[PDB]
């Protein structure tokens, strides 16, 4: 049967607001590509013939980015096909309707629409379907997890997850969230099956994939509460089964938040999502074309680099950007189309397209949206947040954690 | 004691070679309570055998240390003289030790040390005095020998760290990362490149141990070390031993790298202290080394392992070499404490002490 | 047909992804096909525009992948192999040229088919590199040799359990540290009973002065004579510079390719530094910087001889014979 | 030396397993491997290698071990005197003295007790009682955050072999408070005055066999299964 | 040094006879004698089977206070040779025969014999056109010697200047 993709585009929550209120999240660019783009890529690149992509907010920019995209053109080999509507909520409501409309028929695949991932899904899918066949109607649902650490950037934030896995039989026994937990508590019912082999891992990273049967969506349909993945697994445990796969030679990760996406993006730019890098253009676009170069320099066409500019470490740099002279650009990706002035010290900032730097500035950890300008003296302290159209004035130094956008209430004004 | 037992099919160059298998071991042959062994001796060859004590300088103060608790447990039987009969006892230790991992040079300096100190006991001495002056003369040797001598090679090699310098280093060395870090904390801006190798993958001990430190660092494997060596400024090197012959006897990546750092210009230099200096010559790693265990060649790629049954195999050999040879002229400069001294003046500081 | 047009897309994303053909040999096979159907199924009255979109085709596919040299350079041969055509129905720079002395819009109807015929020729050639490499086995190895060989290469292989079935040697392998492909040939070369010997790389040079002559393959070769080989193979070669060791390279005729190393920051290839250095590592992924380059670049000066299905050359005249396999105008293609 | 090997019978080490003493079957095993002298702590009418019997007046295991303080000068080696097996004693000890462990215990598996032990199968990290937990199973942060990993089991069977070394018994004999240290001090020991203040961390270790005897008699059935199949291992050992 | 390897172990030996005095015949004899597996060459070969040599040993009449050599002829081809496939040449000589004087007696160095052995006296009238030289010593530098053993051990020719002065007087070396 022809493996089917359920890709929920919108996000129901806000998480980037004061970003969500003027554009979706599956549209924000990681590195000059967005995410939806790194999702379809990697359902296209494990064999997906099928994608159902669910819009609600925002549904009409997404819809045209789709349609302008690589993957649905005549010549894909992954059909995509846009369902848009307006009373969308949940997670839950998105399955429900697909158990309504009975668009799939098989195993199918439920992820996210920022999900950055290389992993190649037929071991894990072999796997939920020789484990299908033995058992009447047992491993409706199989998740995928990442073998990590603790301490890695990328698995330390609200994903953190703690569960009880049998190692004979990969099953998960438990699932729970570790949100501010000095110490984790586990029922005693767990041992009761097996009393062989039952561990606890804390070394998983979650990469918010799964392999769903036709009877996850009959599920959500019986209980409508049910409103997010993580209900339903936590739900099915204390009342059908759910099964895990470990991969340890993929990357897979979901962006959800702000140093999400750092990590993510430090990530990409570094070439751990190898074949997924900047410099192989997997979008098939000729804005976005560049060439690789020693200590992971990608450089685009027609940058201009002013001299005495030194380019240290790990940077992105887009098609029609101009840098002056004197410039320490380092661990940070440039937009298309930007103007970066003289004596400027980039470190680990995130310039979108249109972004215009003065001379003198210096920025270190900070994201510059879409056609952001930055007078001269001003200096940005750490995870500062500047939105569209934002002009900060001279002679200005911002504190720590200063989020600016045209709006008033979000956090500041201009 | 019975002898330990060869694991595999040695290769027909190393035939001459013990090797091991670090599964087994001699312990089960001998009583729980340790009556021919000191307690201590087993424990340190246990640990030897085990790869717990993995260094070169660790090694011998782990040795110092036994030695110093068996010195303290030892008692003269009567009509002998403690001269004699201490150098006849500690005899059986050093066999059980080699047999359980082969000696180091530092290890074979210090048991002679030792071995001259205990010697030159005289005969009215009393006992306790005896081993009270030994053990404060085995505590002076790991005081000025290693901690004093590492505080001027590490003053020594500061001079010739200048800003913006780019060190490629070797594997896990202790020496070579206390100077690292010492010239990190005088003030001087540089990045390192750490070179690590298979099986032990003892470099993530120095990588982790500079990012804890602040020092930019790289890590690369040693088959990509001639890609990253145009943009290295200078190479520093740990030496295991110093040859009376100018030869540097160290890890097996070693030798290698300085090869392949000739041929870009690339100034090498190696850090080792006065009491590894051998008066013994080498010219190449095939007539002594170390045979480890074959069975850490085996790697999971992908699915499978290809060398998961390689004794089924007859014309197979698996080679795990643990030390190699460099010849001096591939040697720019040797940092020692008493001084930076080319590396053909290893006889003379052998002469002088 | 649209038919071609699927198949194109195909292969350009299955050179694009990930790994397709997973030897050369293959690769050129599937490129020649694959050329020789575009040859076939497309209208160009001229050469011409067959010319130009054979060229367009070959470069979109180097595009796709810029280390696989392999599919640019039968672009360029079936290039060559039409212009010859095309100079033959109709009626390199020298010297002698330049001292004793052109567009492709005439139409001829049977000129294709002659192309085709001569595609075919190379096809049937293709099956008999690897063995025209193997069957000058005992011209190069003697009894009781200490041999060593680094990765996996299919040519190598050949070659050594070709020189075994009536010499006896000794076989060195020495296993890459990201890729460690040494350990299926010396498995592959003990199952016929050889006595191989399986080490790390940084023993290369502590066992090389015990070798009596090295035999290595690569990915391509060069127009001055250097190799693009896999890492680690520049050691090698030097290691055996050290020692005088022969160093014998077996390489068939369509690894050549005219570029000349100009194209740094863009020859090795990249791949994700989970080979080096896994992710569980912790918290210091985020201040180290790991790079795994896969191939690297190997001089003219350290190899001492190619063996081709043409028999046995040396790296001085590796010039004449680019010259003989394509046109000075398709090098940039 | 380097142990000192103590057994402690508080009747049963005199029921006849074989035509022999129950008691006889442990001090075989500290036989054929050194230990030519050993302490026994046992009752009054209970009488009969160097065998030093100390005679008791409850009095647990704990109390027991303190009684004996002034007799104890090294590392001790604690056991039951209602215990059959056929492990290679240097398995445990091998646990004692590379890794320099304050505690190694040996265990088998049965053919309640919940023990984390993690992925190297030898350290010991999580261990308690099913009686003392209220409703369900807590785990540390730091724990999992050191270990990811923890494999928990079940249905094993403790052997009552713990090597220990000086400072646990001067803890044992200052702090009055313990009795029955299988129940009361080892998961006090696993859980990490203290004893930070007697040493001179804490690392405990765990040995399992999986393929032997390792039966410590303690019922009826128990008995009988040893009676069934001590034949051939005195076979294979006399 | 070869007999006392060979009792112990089993290895190749290749013995070069000199042209002049064919002298090696008769040690490869005393080897083949022992069961060493043995074999006999001419000089010309030297550098022909040089490329399947491991080590290198030779003696040598005298050394030189820089580390030179005083050698049979014959000797610096094979230093050469040596040198040219980064081969390791071992020289085993007692302490009695180092010379403090320098390489700077030039022609007198070598020891010439007469022409008899290098040429006939049977050849006839040609013998008074031709001039026929027989050196039995040559000069080797020290830099193509890696060790040299003696009664003390081994050492390396940097370190023979030491040697020297420990032997010799520095007023004593014109007598």
């Amino acid at each position: 049967p022809p493996l089917q993709a359920v890709l929920v585009a919108d996000s129901f929550d806000r998480r980037f607001f004061p970003i969500s209120k003027d554009q979706p999240r599956v549209l924000l660019p990681l590195a000059n590509v967005a995410l939806i783009d790194y999702t379809l890529e990697f359902l296209t690149a494990t064999g997906v013939q099928e994608t159902f992509v669910f819009c609600c907010w925002k549904a009409a920019q997404i819809k045209e980015h789709l349609l302008k995209s690589k993957w649905c053109r005549p010549t894909s080999l992954n059909v995509v096909r846009i369902i848009t509507s307006e009373l969308y909520r949940s997670l839950g409501d998105v399955l429900r309707d697909v158990d309504a409309k009975a668009l799939v028929r098989s195993d199918f695949l439920l992820v996210y629409g920022d999900v950055i991932s290389n992993i190649n899904i037929t071991r894990a899918l072999e796997e939920h379907r020789l484990r299908r066949k033995l058992e009447k109607n047992v491993s409706v649902m199989t998740m995928i997890f990442k073998e990590s650490s603790p301490s890695h950037p990328t698995r330390c934030h609200e994903d953190n997850v703690v569960v009880a896995v049998d190692s004979t039989t990969n099953r998960v026994l438990h699932f729970q969230k570790t949100q501010g937990l000095r110490r984790f508590a586990f029922p005693l019912s767990l041992f009761q099956g097996s009393s062989d082999g039952v561990e606890v891992r804390y070394d998983l990273l979650d990469c918010h994939i799964s392999i769903c049967s036709p009877q996850v969506a009959q599920l959500f349909t019986d209980n409508f509460d049910y409103q997010t993945r993580d209900d339903f697994v936590r739900g099915l445990l204390v009342n059908n089964q759910i099964h895990m796969h470990v991969t340890a030679k993929e990357y897979g990760a979901r962006v959800s938040n702000l140093h999400m996406y750092s990590a993510v993006c430090a990530d990409v730019i570094r070439r751990w999502v190898y074949p997924l890098t900047p410099e192989a253009n997997f979008t098939d676009s000729t804005t976005q074309s560049c060439t690789h170069s020693r200590h992971n320099i990608y450089r685009g066409p027609e940058v201009s680099l002013g001299h005495g500019s030194i380019l240290e470490e790990n940077v992105l740099l887009g098609s029609g950007t101009v840098i002056g002279s004197n410039c320490f650009i380092t661990n940070s990706v440039i937009g298309p189309g930007c103007h970066i002035g003289d004596n400027v010290v980039l470190d680990q900032t995130y310039l979108w397209q249109g972004v215009r730097v003065a001379a003198g500035a210096q920025i270190h950890q900070s994201l510059l949206c879409d056609n952001a300008e930055v007078k001269e003296r001003v200096t940005l302290k750490p995870r500062s947040v500047l939105t569209s159209q934002v002009v900060v004035g001279p002679n200005i130094t911002l504190p720590e954690g200063s989020v600016i956008s045209l709006h008033p209430p979000d956090a500041e004004e201009d | 004691v019975p002898t330990r037992k060869d694991y595999g099919s040695k290769v027909s160059l190393f035939s001459h070679l013990p090797q091991y298998s670090r599964q087994n071991s001699l312990t089960q042959f001998m009583s729980i309570p340790s009556s021919v062994i000191h307690p201590a001796m087993v424990r340190l060859g246990l640990q030897y055998s085990q790869g717990l004590v993995s260094g070169s300088n660790a090694r011998c103060i782990a040795l110092l240390r036994a030695l110093q608790q068996v010195i303290q447990d030892y008692t003269t039987p009567p009509n002998e003289e403690l001269s004699r009969d201490l150098v006849n006892k500690l005899k059986p230790y050093m066999s059980f030790l080699t047999q359980c991992r082969p000696l180091s040079a530092s290890m074979h300096n210090a048991i002679k040390f030792l071995n001259k100190e205990i010697t030159s006991v005289g005969s009215s001495k009393r006992e306790e005095e005896a081993k009270s002056e030994l053990r404060a003369a085995i505590d002076r040797y790991v005081q000025e020998k290693i901690v004093l001598a590492a505080q001027a090679i590490s003053r020594f090699a500061y001079q010739k760290i200048s800003n913006g310098d780019v060190i490629l280093v070797y594997g896990c060395s202790s020496l070579v990362s206390r100077i690292l870090q010492e010239a990190w904390t005088e003030g001087r801006r540089f990045r390192v490149v750490v070179v690590d190798s298979r099986p032990w993958l003892e470099g993530r001990h120095t990588l982790r141990s500079l990012v804890h430190a602040g020092v930019p660092a790289s890590y690369l494997l040693i088959p990509a070390a001639s890609y990253v060596l145009p943009e290295v400024s200078k190479v520093l090197l740990g030496a295991h031993a110093l040859l009376a012959n100018g030869s540097v006897m160290s890890r097996v990546g070693t030798a290698q790298l300085a090869l392949v750092a000739r041929a870009h210009n690339v100034p090498v230099l190696v850090c080792c202290e006065t009491y590894k200096f051998c008066e013994r010559v080498q010219t190449d790693a095939f007539v002594s080394n170390e045979l480890d265990d074959p069975d850490d060649l085996q790697c999971k790629r992908g699915e499978h392992v290809a060398l998961a049954n390689w004794q089924n195999h007859a014309s197979l050999r698996l080679l795990n070499l643990v030390y190699d040879v460099t010849p001096p002229e591939l040697v720019d400069l040797v940092i020692t404490e008493l001084g930076m001294i080319p590396c053909s003046s290893v006889p003379v500081v052998l002469r002088v002490k | 047909g649209s038919e071609l047009s699927e198949r194109i897309e195909s292969f350009v994303e299955t050179l694009k992804r990930g790994g397709g053909p997973r030897s050369s040999e293959e690769m050129a096979r599937e490129t020649l096909g694959l050329l020789r159907q575009i040859i076939t199924d497309h209208r160009w009255s001229n050469a011409g525009e067959l010319m130009e979109l054979i060229r367009r085709e070959g470069r979109r596919m180097t595009a796709a992948q810029p280390s696989e040299t392999t599919v640019g350079n039968m672009v360029r041969r079936v290039l060559k192999i039409i212009r010859e055509e095309y100079g033959r129905l109709h009626g390199q720079e020298s010297l002698h040229k330049l001292l004793t002395s052109e567009d492709f819009s005439f139409h001829y109807a049977q000129l294709q088919s002659n192309i085709i015929e001569a595609i075919n020729e190379l096809l049937v050639e293709l099956e008999g590199t690897m063995e025209n490499i193997a069957a000058q086995a005992l011209e190069h190895i003697h009894s009781n040799e200490v041999i060593m060989t680094i990765g996996f290469s299919r040519t190598v292989e050949a070659f050594l359990k070709e020189a075994a079935r009536k010499r006896k040697f000794h076989v060195i392998v020495a296993e890459c540290a990201p890729f460690c492909q040494g350990h299926e040939m010396a498995v592959n070369l003990s199952k016929a009973g050889i006595e191989t010997t399986v080490m790390t790389d940084a023993a290369i040079f502590a066992v090389m002065s015990r070798v009596n002559k090295v035999i290595i393959g690569t990915k391509t070769i060069l127009a001055n004579g250097a190799l693009r080989a896999v890492t680690g193979t520049h050691t090698l070669a030097l290691a055996a510079k050290h020692h005088s060791t022969p160093l014998i390279v077996c390489a068939p005729m369509f690894k050549l390719s005219p570029q000349f190393p100009n194209e740094e920051d863009s020859f090795h290839k990249f791949v994700a530094p989970e080979e080096v250095l896994p992710f569980t590592e912790g918290d210091i992924l985020e201040k180290v910087s790991v790079h795994c380059p896969v191939f690297d670049y190997v001089p003219p000066e350290l190899i001492t001889l190619f063996i081709s299905n043409i028999g046995g050359n040396a790296p001085s005249y590796i010039y004449r014979l680019m010259s003989e396999l394509y046109h000075p105008d398709d090098h940039v293609l | 030396m380097e142990f000192q090997a103590v057994v402690m019978a508080v009747p049963k080490p005199l029921l006849p397993v074989g035509n022999k003493p129950l008691i006889w079957y442990p001090l075989n095993l500290l036989e054929r491997v050194g230990f030519e002298e050993v302490i026994v702590v046992t009752t009054r009418d209970v009488q009969k290698m160097k065998p030093d019997i100390v005679c008791i007046p409850d009095m647990g295991t704990a109390d027991s071990l303190r009684y004996i303080y002034p007799k104890l000068k090294t590392d001790v080696l604690v056991l039951s005197c209602d215990l059959i097996t056929d492990v290679a004693l240097h398995e445990v000890v091998d646990l004692f003295r590379a890794y320099d462990a304050s505690l190694a215990m040996l265990m088998r598996k049965g053919q309640r007790d919940f023990i984390g032990v993690d992925s190297t199968g030898k350290r010991l990290l999580f261990m308690a009682n099913e009686a003392d937990l209220d409703e369900e199973l807590v785990i540390k942060g730091s724990i999992l955050q050191k270990h990811p990993r923890i494999r928990f089991h079940t249905g094993l069977v403790d052997a009552h072999l713990y090597c220990l070394k000086k400072y646990i018994v001067d803890f044992l004999m200052e702090n009055g408070s313990i009795t029955s240290i299988r129940s009361e001090l080892i998961p006090y020991l696993v859980r990490k005055l203290d004893i930070y203040s007697f040493i001179k961390q804490v690392r405990c270790y765990v040995h399992i066999m999986k393929e032997g005897l390792c039966s410590r008699v303690s019922t009826l059935g128990l008995y009988m299964e040893a009676n069934r199949q001590v034949p051939k291992l005195l076979s294979a050992l006399c």
